[PDB]
DNA sequence: TGATTACGAATTGC
DNA sequence: GCCGAATTAAGCAATTCGTAATCA
């Protein structure tokens, strides 16, 4: 754990050694967007905009991404409802229950499971307005996952239309997959198979599966 | 309504999906058409019978034939028939997506179905019937029924039409602008409204000055506004806020124009100008539908290009606007990346290879120099392009090295007459060029004053301008008309996609008028095959005549001779042995006679045969030579538009289309060898190649030794058929209309795939002129056949050949005399190639220029020449080394990025990567970027070369280099002594030079 | 994404799992897998494969040389027959060890070992022993089921099984030579065995046991002998007239053994073997012209040039004995496996498989061998280069070529007349 | 410590 | 309340350069 201090909000960014080579950059790459970010009510708050560079980066095999938090009641951590309202934690733990059998459960946090990191690939957004600060994040966002993409063998993204062009936003191959995100009409996440193919990908990879019922909150 | 001239179509993605059309009428009046959109399937009658959801709609399209065009290979003369079938086909409409499990024809697009199947040309001018539509906005219908509505065509009327040229100036004080940091100084705009008034205004930002100094400009002439309701476009220099101006902006971005044309704008100016306008107020660009039923923010995005080559890989990127209101907005960046092959793509680059005219002095003295020019001067044409350009030009390059101010300026009736601040030259005639201006923006930033101000209005103005000079110099008008007609495309989707999609629209037209479906059963396997034939040079150097015989479109007309087409395929057949060839042989030559018949021999397809055959019919014409004949067309229409063009303008235009077309045309030989396309083909596309081999053997083998005597020409050898008998005549003797007292004996030396070098033992060009011309008439009449012709193309001096492709020459074109200007011609050498040097070719030019005047001088005592030529090279290299007077500019290479590459180590692709996370500015993934070879400016001269990738830098526009640095000439000096050495014949003194001062082996040919 | 995805991928793992124990079509689609995930997926932990080795060691351990101690739990014996070594997998060609190529099988064996598979899945992988046209199963394994019941089944079916043996011990016992010896004369089986197997119920590593002392014998002449329709075993004699075994002609060649000669050779209680690992042409031609002019290879055995005829054709038509050409139409019409036979494959292979004549040496005499033809028949002949005839095996091959062209004339004319 | 060969990449010509 | 929209790819032949792999 070690700490760097910023000019602006929140002043101070505690993180992890793996996440040594970037944090410097960061610094110079915040400095010159915080001053117009910082203009308008976020979610989540500035304290929680990097509490995601705490978590260690050698024991992980695969990240789910999305593109921006929650457009209201951000934790900071992506896909947490700490109340189980929202609808797209609700329904990734129903796909992932009737994946694994599992019938009586009041909650799913994917930041229990071991070697699964979740990722948001914008780190903040204006209340009601997704992707509102696209403009202010890119480059973190880049560099961010460019460093992920380093450590994980595989990516999930969740999003078609917003992942498009995933290949271009990263220079050293990874393995990728790309699908529908769980608040999406036309129910496509329902006859989704995702979870199983990252499974077989990573056994494929001489790695250890993942026990996807273990987010699972009694 | 009633006649209209359509102008766009383009499409709407809110929750219910229409097309719409754009169009204007004779008085002025602008109409928007909207249709229904729907997804197209073709099915079957019995398909069509058990849709348990019947569909929208269906028509019925008639008695339809399905061939499959899977192609197996065959051991003896048992062939099975083609799997054939006759059935009633439907065209089904639907709302939305619907899976359908046997459908047919699946391979074209939902706008081409709309255009053929309803009989609608995308640039036609149409006298619409009300009967059909219903208004549901003022200047905005309904169509429901567009057969009916669009079934009356009238001839083509002229229109007005509405441009808006921008540019924007940013300010900068280290390195790249950002957004967040550096505002906007000055904003340019050439406006053309449909009235026909142009307007230029430039919109400068009063925040960077002194009060003072804004109170001396309105002195000067300038206006002062605050608010938006107060600005006129008839003033010239307009000095307000940068939010009054960013509301200007948006005002004029969002009319609805028809072009709004700009040079890397789409990921510049408008990127900087939306974001701008966001931060600084919480203000968007808003486009409404012509139904005012959607709204969209402007919103740039990235379309990635992936190569077909190895590993895939990403290859190019291009940047787009997001609008729904029929506004074409036009990137000359792309276009001009796509279209043409320079080195560099930057503005001043393109401008300098575009407005140049060659000018003649009328006055000398003190630090300035005056030219002319006119129509006597250069050409027809250029002259008035380059006055047209002048209007606001600063800065012109004189003899491609020395950058000069304008002083004054002349445009006359003719030409034009410049003044400018130029050192005194002792010539008659120079070369004049618009390219880069020697001022330091960043230095002007700094210190920044009124008179500054002006200067960038000035440049901003200028740099505005240059886009519609490109405009119209490039054709963009005529050549998407043209390419709308042709290829059943929007207006807005010509230059977007490559031939395996411009060629659908034809191919459907194509297959709905003869009635034919193609299907495939099987996988497609990919076999390696055979190419072109090129010759080996018998010497390096001439001093005689040669004369280039080419035939025309040979590919093309090779697949319409034979008929070579998927499904046109008999079969083929093959042998493991001697004994079944000649079986197969004796029984194939009379169980399919050659009129009707065509068999092709060609190399084996696996390790273990002998031979193959593939047979095809001739009696039924086949699908790709229809397209060819098509494509032909339009290529001879614009060729004899070409050849009554007078200004040079028209000719580079006519030009370029009538390439266009040859190179589409060649595009479709080629699908029909690439393994991923509908028209896959391996068969045919071996067929057409063996047949090319075929005919430049016997065009080279009849023009081998060919002798005129008399007034009668023998050719070498019977001039006979190589496929089958027919019924010409083969007699080797042939009567001319030469003069009688002619004598003279044609040889053969060289030739790549479609083409025939004679030497001819003379020396005059007239007479050599004269007997090319009839020579051809008499090929064309007698030895060629079909439809099969040769061109001559000109007659080569001093021709000097290298390797197989690799030839300088003199060139007099068949239309010209002795007493005329030849032009100077390279073909593959180290003056063409884009990664070799600046100074490596004017050594090299010097030097051949130097080695032709004393082999014609002559002296080769023993080895007289190489001792002096190596000599003098040795003084050259050693007074560059020890002078360092050329500058960083004569020694920098050009090389393009991308992402497609074997291994991702790969050290081209981590300088670009390095430079990109370093440095502000971005090289993309389609860019052309400077590099060069650096070292520490310590090290002495350096003799084992070890790791050169190791000194590659990137030299982009502000870089200046150091005290400690210095450029490495040893790579450069290698290079450059090692293709000297492979043009002299001794070897002993050169080997032993080359190791003297590399300590390496020289290779040699 | 979708379910076909996810059964393609779990295709291509299950392919990865069992590569050692490949044939060529397997090897195509885990190649084309490969290529299609890495296509979707842009990285994918696996490679293409080309060279492809096979290997059995993993199964197996060293072979043991001196008596060993063995006490604790059920051992099951399984001996080692003599001959070639072949493996099979689950719907897959035959494999070679070391040399694996595709090799003809009888079709009853084909149908046996597909019915076998049919019947459970729970199979790894199966060696085949091979000695003179003698087909003996060899070993089987499996994680799930046992050594016993698929033996069972397998005998059932109608393929011979091998005689494996149970035994059971309490106390410390020492394992020697002449338990082997006990073992063998319990085997009561007149076949060549060289090692005794012994493997524990759950166990699924076999480790194998051989007995052998070196020696040094004598050659006296060479001779060879027929067990079947033209195709030929060697043997050689000593001064004592002890019976030597060896696996291939090929072994002969490769132990380079010379005319009135002493040789190694690795002796037992039963019989012995000649040991190899002691150029090619001089050996090859030196084994024939000292054998004989009348002989030639082909690819492991040995045959003559003999004249062959009518019946030579008739036996392999599975026909009626019969020597009038005119009635050569009738009993085609009476199986219909023969006339479907005859009507799927082509001509020149019929006379060439009549005749039995090797494939490589056969076809690259022919394509350096000018002819002259009429009506779809030879008429004349005549050879061009005569490098090829530098080889012995290929004037061999040429000393019957009119009986050749006779029987291809009369295929010929015969198929014209049957359609 | 050298000679020699094989491979990939960039470019131009058909 | 909390996304996604259907799709958009020519061939081989020859030369020149650097670096990695292999051979005495
Ligand atoms: C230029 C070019 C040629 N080719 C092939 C097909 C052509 O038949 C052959 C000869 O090239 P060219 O002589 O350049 O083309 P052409 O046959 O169309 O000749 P012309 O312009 O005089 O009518 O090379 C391609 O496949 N692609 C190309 O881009
Ligand atoms: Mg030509």
């Amino acid at each position: 754990m070690n700490s760097v201090t910023i000019s602006h909000a929140p002043y101070t960014i505690t993180y992890h050694d793996d996440w040594e080579p970037v944090m410097s950059q960061l610094v110079e790459f915040y400095n010159e967007v915080a001053s117009w970010l910082l203009r308008d009510e976020t979610s989540p708050i500035p304290d929680k905009f990097f509490i995601q560079l705490k978590q260690p980066l050698r024991n992980k095999r695969v990240c789910v991404c999305g593109i921006d938090p929650y457009p209201k009641d951000g934790t900071g951590v992506p896909f947490e409802s700490p109340n189980f309202t929202k609808k797209s934690i609700k329904e990734i733990a129903s796909s992932i229950s009737r994946l694994t059998g599992v019938i009586d459960y009041k909650g799913y946090n994917l930041n229990i499971i071991d070697g699964v990191i979740p990722w948001n690939y914008y780190l903040s957004c204006k209340l009601g307005e997704t992707k509102s600060h696209a403009i202010y994040w890119d480059k973190i966002s880049k560099l961010l996952l460019q460093h992920i993409t380093k450590h994980v063998s595989v990516l999930y993204c969740l999003g078609k239309t917003d992942f498009s062009n995933i290949r271009a936003k990263l220079e050293s191959p990874v393995t990728t997959i790309v699908g529908y995100h769980p608040a999406a009409r036309d129910h496509q996440f329902e006859k989704d198979r995702s979870f199983e193919i990252i499974n077989v990908l990573l056994e494929l990879d001489n790695k250890t599966p993942i026990n996807w019922a273990q987010g699972f909150i009694y | 309504s009633m006649d209209v001239r359509c102008i766009n179509w383009f499409e709407s993605h809110g929750e219910n999906r229409f097309l719409y059309l754009k169009s204007r009428c004779r008085n002025g009046e602008t109409v928007f058409i909207r249709f229904p959109h729907y997804f197209y399937y073709v099915v079957t009658d019995e398909i069509y019978q058990s849709l348990s959801p019947p569909p929208f709609n269906a028509r019925p399209m008639g008695k339809m034939r399905t061939i499959d065009i899977d192609e197996t290979i065959s051991y003896n003369l048992d062939i099975k028939d083609r799997k054939c079938s006759v059935a009633d086909m439907w065209l089904i409409e639907e709302p939305k997506k619907r899976s359908i499990q046997n459908a047919t024809m699946d391979e074209f697009f939902n706008i081409s179905w709309f255009y053929i199947s309803n009989g609608i040309s995308p640039d036609g001018c149409y006298s619409l019937d009300e009967q059909y539509l219903t208004k549901i906005n003022n200047g905005c219908y309904h169509c429901d029924d567009p057969r009916n509505c669009f079934a009356k065509e009238i001839p083509r009327f002229d229109i007005p039409r509405s441009y808006l040229f921008l540019a924007i100036a940013c300010h900068f004080d280290k390195k790249f602008p950002s957004v967040f940091i550096n505002p906007i100084s000055h904003t340019s705009y050439c406006y053309i409204d449909l009235s026909g008034k142009r307007l230029l205004f430039t919109l400068i930002n009063e925040e960077m000055l002194t009060e003072q100094e804004i109170q001396e400009a309105v002195d000067r002439g300038c206006l002062r506004i605050q608010s938006l309701m107060e600005m006129d476009y008839e003033r010239e220099l307009v000095l307000c806020s940068e939010i009054v101006l960013l509301r200007i902006a948006k005002q004029l971005l969002e009319l609805t124009f028809d072009y709004v044309v700009t040079f890397n704008g789409h990921n510049f100016d408008l990127r900087y100008i939306t974001n701008r306008l966001e931060l600084l107020t919480g203000e968007k660009i808003i486009f409404r539908s012509p139904d005012k039923k959607e709204a969209v923010h402007l919103c740039i995005y990235e379309r990635n290009q992936s190569s077909h080559k190895g590993v895939c890989g990403m290859a190019n990127t291009t940047f787009h606007v997001n609008n729904n209101n029929g506004t074409i907005f036009f990137d000359l960046y792309s276009f001009i990346q796509k279209s043409e092959k320079l080195d560099s793509y930057k503005l001043d680059s393109i401008s300098k290879n575009a407005f140049s005219c060659m000018g003649k002095v009328l006055n000398r003295g003190v630090r300035e120099m005056t030219f002319i020019g006119d129509d006597t001067t250069d050409a027809k044409g250029k002259a008035d392009t380059f006055a047209k350009v002048l209007t606001t030009g600063n800065y012109v390059t004189v003899d491609e090295d020395i950058i000069c101010k304008v002083i004054r300026k002349d445009i006359l009736e003719n030409g034009f007459k410049v003044v400018l601040s130029c050192p005194t030259l002792p010539n008659d005639i120079y070369k004049l060029s618009f390219g880069k201006d020697d001022i330091d923006l960043a230095q002007m930033y700094k210190d920044y004053n009124l008179n500054i101000a002006l200067d960038m209005a000035r440049y901003c103005i200028h740099d505005a301008c240059l886009c519609q000079y490109l405009w119209e110099y490039y054709g963009v008008e005529t050549k998407t008309d043209a390419g709308a007609a042709t290829y059943v495309l929007p207006q807005s989707m010509v230059f977007e996609y490559r031939a395996s999609t411009i060629i659908k629209g034809p191919l459907l037209k194509l297959l709905l008028e003869t009635k034919t479906i193609l299907v495939r059963s099987e996988t497609k396997q990919k076999f390696p095959y055979e190419g072109g034939k090129v010759f080996a040079p018998k010497q390096k150097m001439f001093s005689n005549n040669v004369l280039i015989f080419d035939y025309n479109s040979l590919y093309p007309n090779v697949c319409i001779f034979g008929n070579l087409s998927p499904e046109t395929l008999v079969g083929v057949v093959v042998s493991t042995n001697r004994l079944e060839e000649e079986i197969n042989n004796q029984l194939l030559l009379q169980k399919y006679p050659p009129p009707r018949y065509i068999t092709v021999h060609c190399e084996p397809r696996l390790p273990n045969l002998i031979s193959e055959i593939a047979i095809f019919d001739r009696s039924i014409e086949g699908t790709i030579p229809r397209l060819l004949r098509t494509f032909l067309a339009e290529r001879a229409r614009y060729k004899k538009m070409l050849k009554q063009a007078t200004s040079s303008t028209e000719k580079a235009i006519y030009d370029s289309m009538q390439y266009t077309y040859k190179i589409v045309a060649n595009s479709v030989y080629g699908l029909m060898g690439f393994r991923n396309s509908a028209l896959y083909s391996y068969a045919s596309a071996k067929s057409c190649t063996s047949i090319g081999r075929r005919m430049i053997l016997y065009l080279e083998s009849v023009l081998n030794g060919a002798e005129l005597s008399n007034g009668m020409l023998r050719f070498a050898n019977t001039l006979s058929n190589p496929f089958y008998m027919d019924d010409r005549d083969i007699n080797p003797i042939v009567k001319t209309s030469l003069p009688i007292d002619y004598r003279f004996r044609f040889r053969s030396v060289y030739g790549d795939t479609d083409s025939v070098f004679t030497e001819i033992d003379s020396q005059d060009v007239d007479k050599s002129i004269e007997i090319a011309k009839e020579l051809e008439r008499l090929i064309n009449s007698r030895v060629l056949f079909n439809n099969f012709k040769i061109e001559f193309e000109a007659v080569y001096k001093n021709l000097i050949m290298q390797s197989k492709k690799k030839y300088t020459t003199m060139k007099y074109s068949a239309s010209s005399n002795s007493k005329s200007v030849p032009e100077r011609i390279n073909k593959g050498t180290s003056e063409t190639r884009r990664d070799v040097s600046k100074f490596h070719k004017n050594m090299i030019k010097t030097y051949k220029t130097r080695l032709s005047e004393m082999l014609s001088e002559g002296r080769m005592n023993s080895n007289q020449v190489c001792i002096d030529i190596l000599r003098s090279l040795e003084t050259d290299l050693r007074s560059e080394f020890d002078s360092r007077s050329s500058p960083l500019e004569l020694f920098m290479l050009s090389r393009m990025h991308h992402s497609n590459y074997k291994s991702a180590d790969n050290p081209n692709m981590y300088l670009v990567t390095e430079y990109n996370k370093n440095n502000p500015e971005t090289i993309e993934l389609g860019e052309r970027y400077y590099f060069a070879y650096i070292c520490p400016a310590n090290v002495p001269w350096t003799k084992k070369l070890v790791n050169i990738k190791t000194y590659e830098t990137i030299i982009d526009r502000s870089f200046k280099l150091g005290s400690n640095q210095r450029i490495f000439y040893e790579v450069y000096f290698k290079r450059l002594t090692s293709e000297i050495v492979n043009l002299l014949d001794n070897k002993v003194l050169c080997i032993s030079f080359f190791q003297r001062m590399f300590g390496s082996r020289p290779t040699f040919y | 994404t979708s379910s076909a995805d996810l059964t393609n991928l779990k295709e291509l793992l299950s392919l990865y799992k069992s590569l050692r124990f490949s044939d060529s079509v397997a090897i195509e689609k885990y190649n084309s897998l490969v290529e299609w995930g890495t296509s979707t997926y842009w990285k994918i932990g696996v490679q293409k494969v080309t060279n492809v080795e096979t290997s059995i060691s993993d199964y197996y351990d060293e072979v043991k040389n001196k008596p060993f101690n063995i006490d604790p739990g059920y051992y099951i014996f399984l001996p080692v027959y003599f001959g070639s070594v072949f493996i099979y997998s689950k719907g897959k060609n035959m494999v070679e060890l070391g040399s694996g190529n595709s090799f003809q099988i009888p079709d009853e064996i084909r149908s046996a070992c597909n019915k076998v598979l049919d019947s459970d899945n729970g199979i790894d992988f199966l060696r085949f022993v091979l000695l003179n046209n003698r087909w003996i199963m060899e070993d089987a394994i499996s994680k799930y089921q046992s050594p016993v019941n698929i033996f069972k089944l397998a005998s059932e079916y109608g393929l011979n099984i091998p005689n494996y043996l149970e035994i059971e011990i309490e106390e410390d016992t020492l394992f020697d030579d002449e338990l082997y010896s006990i073992m063998e004369r319990s085997f009561d089986d007149t076949f060549p065995k060289i090692s005794i197997s012994y493997i524990k119920l759950g166990e699924l590593k076999r480790q194998v046991v051989d007995f052998f002392k070196f020696s040094f014998m004598y050659i006296e002449s060479i001779k060879v002998d027929r067990i079947g329709d033209n195709i030929f075993i060697p043997s050689v004699i000593t001064k004592s007239g002890k019976k030597i075994l060896v696996k291939d002609v090929d072994h002969l060649i490769r132990s380079k053994v010379r005319e009135h000669t002493f040789v190694k050779v690795k002796k037992k209680n039963t019989f012995s073997i000649l040991y190899d690992y002691d150029t090619r042409g001089e050996v090859i031609k030196r084994i024939i012209d000292t054998i004989g002019r009348d002989y030639y290879v082909n690819g492991k055995y040995f045959s003559k040039v003999g004249i062959a005829g009518l019946k030579q054709l008739t036996n392999k038509l599975d026909i009626n004995e019969c020597a009038t050409v005119d009635e050569l139409v009738d009993e085609i019409n009476k199986s219909g496996t023969v006339k479907r036979k005859i009507k799927n494959q082509s001509v020149f292979d019929l006379s060439r498989e009549c005749l039995g004549y090797p494939e490589a040496d056969f076809i690259t005499l022919v394509n350096n061998m000018r002819f002259k033809i009429e009506n779809c028949k030879v008429v004349n002949f005549n050879i061009e280069n005569t490098n090829c005839l530098n080889n012995p095996s290929i004037e061999t091959i040429y000393g019957n070529f009119n009986q050749f062209v006779s029987i291809f004339n009369t295929v010929t004319d015969v198929k014209k007349r049957l359609f």
